[PDB]
RNA sequence: AGCACCGUAAAGA
């Protein structure tokens, strides 16, 4: 404003070589590009998936893109387009990693391997996503007995 | 020897460039009257898009040209 | 250890069939097919393709090395057409641009059903065939976009082309990145380290694999020398592959007591009626130059003229009324007229797929050519002489290696035309029984890997979390190449059951090698922001992960520091001039204050980044790492995005203008790239600046069409 | 092989 650089979000600075950027203590999450992702699905439109994250959109999980049953991998065709429903149920939870980020803001997700996909019955808890240090192996399985 | 050029090459782009009826009754008949709904036949009329000494000379050709 | 069982076949003379599968796997043999064929054939396959096509029935991925004109486009199609017929996708990776544009040429006349994709276009991208370069698979695999998941089947083209230094990573990783549920096919030529290609597929996939090999030809050669002045051939070796030196001998004796010239050879050819001819000189001014010298022949009819005229014509008429009028379009108009040609990277796109497919149809019969044909074409000829052996390659004015002398010998020989094919070369020098029959005979040169790490493969792959690069280098083939060079102290070791060296190598048996290479470049990445401590990934590298085409830790601390926010459009256009091109000139050019100014920051960031890879000690130079950016290019980039005519631009400089176009293309894609970046920070005034900058650049001749599309 | 650099002898005006 005014040739005058101006906050807008409550949170330190962080001045990078030449760039200036605020960190907030509250946001949703912000799509990024390798960032692996737990969802609960909400639609099932007759093209992809539709999944909640805590996102200012509605994730979309492609139906090119989620793993079939073991490695039966030839194309995607109408009888998958049916099965997009009796194998994925509406209100499910998938966890993911991020493909890429539209303008608009949405995010796509799909699934590199078979250690993501689908996930079993567990337990689940929804924090602030600006509680988790940005590291590497989000995946962990502890010694107390159980996996995170 | 060869005269002539191959397909393969004259292929590119760059180089090409029911049934019937007879009603006695209504056989040899004609509507009389016709239900239209356009001011065209009705009226002759102009080109919409016209101009006045100098903006788009394009439009003045088309007037001269849709206008006779 | 890689633990791999190697196994070979029982089949007939005429080539060699042998699996390499896991060393806890029996081996049961392929199968006959079940049913219809995918692709029925006019002629009769030989035993080498149908045992291919017999692999690939029972989908099992294959090696195939052996001589190119062998029908070896072949195993393609049926898997292709298989793949087509249950519903799957398959991809054909072939390096090169207009390879690739011939190949899908082909693949649409025949199946209808293909898409190309490529660094300039992208068409029909929802194909079942996908035909593109290796790099855009690479890309794939990284962000696992939506092929992956389907396609099946893939191919490569010369995976030979990857014993090179600058891009043997591509076909590694690629290969390292792809699920063990795909299968695929390596078309190659004659190796012999083809087992542990084998082996390593297996180890690296768990899965068998197929390999195929023989020195089969349709057409056999006749070699031939020249000596300067001594007016007659000289032979050497026959079809048979008898070699006989006596010939040479008297050749020797010949070049010993000699102490125009290529235009007497032609001539020579001519009289003989071994029309056409290939010409492999190694340069440019030199194939020119004989083209000039033999203007004067002719090799042509009137009505083959008028015909040339007429799709010259037809090919150059998609350009401007001025480009038309261009100093070399008019300069060799004449001498396709006569049925001479030249080829080299110094030319004009357009003229050069002219050329190729005059050269297919016949309206030109000699035809110089230095490398180009050599690789990526399928069009031979009935004889072909090597100007000379000498040539330059990396830094060393080396000799010719048996492996390319080879690559373009086996040009000549048109199947059904000629009954055999005639190679020549010419010398001008005392070479030995040793050398001469080294290079003649002599077999071809080992496939060893390149795999030198870089930035944009350690970012990208810190994006993700189930894929790290030790991995990479354990998988690699410069590590599975490292295991059968092993045995050597451990044999000595085991002799000796000195011992320094017994603890040494069993802890190095089966360990990692180009480590600390690695390590640097994390401290690197760690000092300039690119990573954090723990290994993580910071905003700079979700920067420079979308730069591939360039140095991009140099370019996103020239953002991060403030410069393109202060420039104009074209300004910064010039400045990515000086990175993408590499060729030295004679002069270097005279730059204005406004334009220069901003090259002597890029310089600073240089030097700094420099610096910072000295502390790390990556062995690098200061003075080569800054003078490998160029600038020599940009008043010809500025004035070009000015708007004004190629004539005028490729006068600025002593350079010819291939050079230039290769430069310009490259900068059009590394601005679509900056975009990008500049798009993921959050900057809009800078992507809309680069997005004018493509706007500027494009016009008439640089970005045309190919001939083969 | 080439291009450039340096010196060397010779001829004419
Ligand atoms: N085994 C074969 N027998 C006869 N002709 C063949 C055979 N294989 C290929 N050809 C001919 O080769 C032509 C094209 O050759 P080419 O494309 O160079 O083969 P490539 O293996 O792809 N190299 C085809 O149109 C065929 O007529």
């Amino acid at each position: 404003g005014e040739e005058k650089l101006i906050a807008s979000v409550a949170g330190s600075v962080e001045r990078v070589n030449k760039l200036i950027c605020v960190k907030a203590l509250k946001t949703r999450y912000i799509g990024e590009v390798g960032d692996i992702v737990v969802g609960r699905i909400t639609e099932v439109q007759q093209k992809r998936w539709k999944v909640e994250t805590n996102s200012r959109l509605d994730s979309v999980l492609l139906l090119s893109s989620m793993n079939l049953p073991g490695g039966e991998l030839r194309r995607r065709s109408a009888e998958d387009e049916l099965a997009m429903r009796g194998f994925l149920q509406e209100g499910d939870l998938i966890s993911a990693e991020v493909q890429a980020v539209f303008s608009d803001g949405a995010v796509s997700l799909h699934t590199r391997s078979l250690k993501y996909g689908k996930l079993g019955q567990g337990v689940l808890v929804q924090v602030s996503p600006s509680l988790v240090k940005r590291q590497k192996t989000h995946f962990h399985d502890l010694p107390c007995g159980a996996s995170v | 020897r060869k005269t002539r050029l191959s397909k393969n090459l004259l292929r590119m782009k760059f180089m090409q460039r029911h049934w019937y009826l007879d009603l006695p009754e209504l056989k040899e008949k004609e509507s009389f009257i016709i239900e239209e709904q356009s001011f065209l036949l009705c009226e002759d009329l102009l080109y919409g898009r016209m101009s006045f000494r100098g903006f788009n000379p394009e439009v003045e050709k088309l007037m001269l040209q849709m206008n006779a | 250890m890689p633990r791999v069982k190697v196994q070979s076949v029982e089949t007939v003379e005429g080539c060699t069939h042998e699996v390499a599968l896991p060393a806890e796997e029996d081996y049961l043999p392929l199968k006959p097919r079940v049913g219809k064929a995918a692709k029925e054939y006019p002629f009769i396959l030989d035993a080498f393709q149908r045992e291919a096509i017999q692999c690939v029935d029972n989908n099992q991925s294959v090696l195939v090395s052996a001589h190119t004109s062998a029908g070896k486009t072949v195993c393609a199609e049926y898997a292709i057409a298989l793949a087509l017929r249950e519903k799957q996708r398959v991809i054909f990776t072939s390096p090169i641009k207009a390879l690739s544009n011939q190949k899908y040429r082909e693949m649409y006349e025949e199946f209808q059903d293909v898409g190309l994709m490529t660094g300039d276009v992208t068409i029909n991208p929802t194909a079942s065939c996908l035909v593109m370069t290796t790099e855009i698979l690479r890309s794939m695999l990284y962000r696992g976009s939506e092929v992956m998941r389907e396609v099946a089947w893939v191919i490569f083209d010369e995976i030979h082309y990857m014993r090179d230094s600058e891009r043997g990573v591509v076909w590694e990783e690629t290969i390292i990145l792809l699920p063990d549920n795909v299968h695929y096919v390596f078309l190659s030529a004659t190796i012999p380290n083809a087992r542990q290609f084998a082996e390593w597929i297996c180890h690296l996939h768990k899965q068998p694999c197929h390999v195929i090999y023989t020195d089969y030809r349709p057409t056999p050669l006749q070699h031939y020398i020249f000596p300067a002045g001594g007016d007659g051939l000289h032979l050497v070796v026959d079809e048979n592959g008898d070699f006989r030196e006596d010939n040479f001998n008297t050749a020797m004796q010949v070049l010993r007591d000699a102490g125009s010239n290529v235009f007497k050879i032609v001539k020579m050819i001519m009289e003989r009626n071994f029309q056409p001819v290939i010409i492999f000189s190694f340069s440019k001014k030199d194939c020119e130059a004989y083209a000039l010298q033999m203007t004067k022949l002719d090799f042509n009819t009137d009505e083959e003229k008028k015909m040339v005229e007429e799709v010259f014509s037809n090919a150059i008429d998609c350009l401007s009324d001025e480009d038309k009028k261009l100093p070399q379009v008019e300069h060799v108009l004449p001498l396709l007229k006569r049925g001479i040609g030249i080829h080299h990277g110094g030319l004009l796109p357009i003229l050069k797929e002219t050329i190729e497919i005059l050269f297919s149809e016949g309206l030109i019969k000699a035809l110089f050519a230095t490398e180009t044909f050599a690789m990526g074409i399928n069009m031979p000829a009935r004889t072909v002489l090597f100007t000379n052996a000498r040539k330059f390659d990396g830094k060393d004015f080396r000799w010719i290696s048996s492996g390319e002398y080879i690559q373009m010998s086996g040009r000549a020989g048109r199947r059904g035309m000629d009954d055999r094919g005639i190679v020549i070369l010419m010398v001008d020098e005392k070479m030995s029984p040793t050398i001469g029959k080294q290079l003649l005979k002599g077999s071809a040169d080992p496939l060893n890997s390149a795999f030198h790490l870089t930035y944009n493969m350690v970012l990208n792959l810190l994006r993700v979390e189930e894929i790290n690069p030790e991995y990479m280098l354990e998988k690699s083939f410069y590590q599975f190449q490292h295991y059968r060079a092993i045995p050597g102290v451990v044999e000595k070791v085991k002799n000796s059951e000195d011992i320094k060296s017994a603890k040494r190598e069993l802890k190095k048996a089966r360990t990692v090698l180009q480590m600390d290479e690695l390590k640097c470049r994390k401290r690197v990445l760690r000092r300039l922001g690119f990573a954090t401590s723990s290994d993580v990934i910071e905003m700079k590298g979700r920067v420079a992960c979308e730069i591939s085409s360039a140095d991009e830790l140099l370019l996103t601390e020239m953002m991060f520091n403030g410069l393109f926010n202060d420039l104009s459009a074209e300004q910064a256009t010039a400045l990515l001039s000086c990175f993408v091109f590499q060729e030295n000139s004679s002069e270097m050019p005279k730059l204005t204050e406004q334009l220069a100014g901003p090259l002597r920051q890029m310089q600073e960031c240089a030097k700094r980044i420099a610096k910072v890879s000295a502390e790390a000690k990556l062995e690098i130079d200061e003075e080569t790492y800054l003078s490998s950016f160029k600038p020599h290019l940009m008043d010809v980039v500025y004035t070009w995005a000015t708007g004004a005519t190629f004539a005028h631009i490729c006068k600025m400089t002593d350079v010819f203008e291939g050079s230039i176009i290769r430069c310009m293309r490259r900068l059009e894609e590394l601005l679509r790239q900056m975009c990008q970046a500049a798009k993921a920070i959050g900057n809009t005034e800078l992507e809309n600046k680069f997005a004018e900058g493509i706007t500027k650049i494009k016009r008439d001749i640089v970005f045309a069409a190919s001939l083969y599309l």
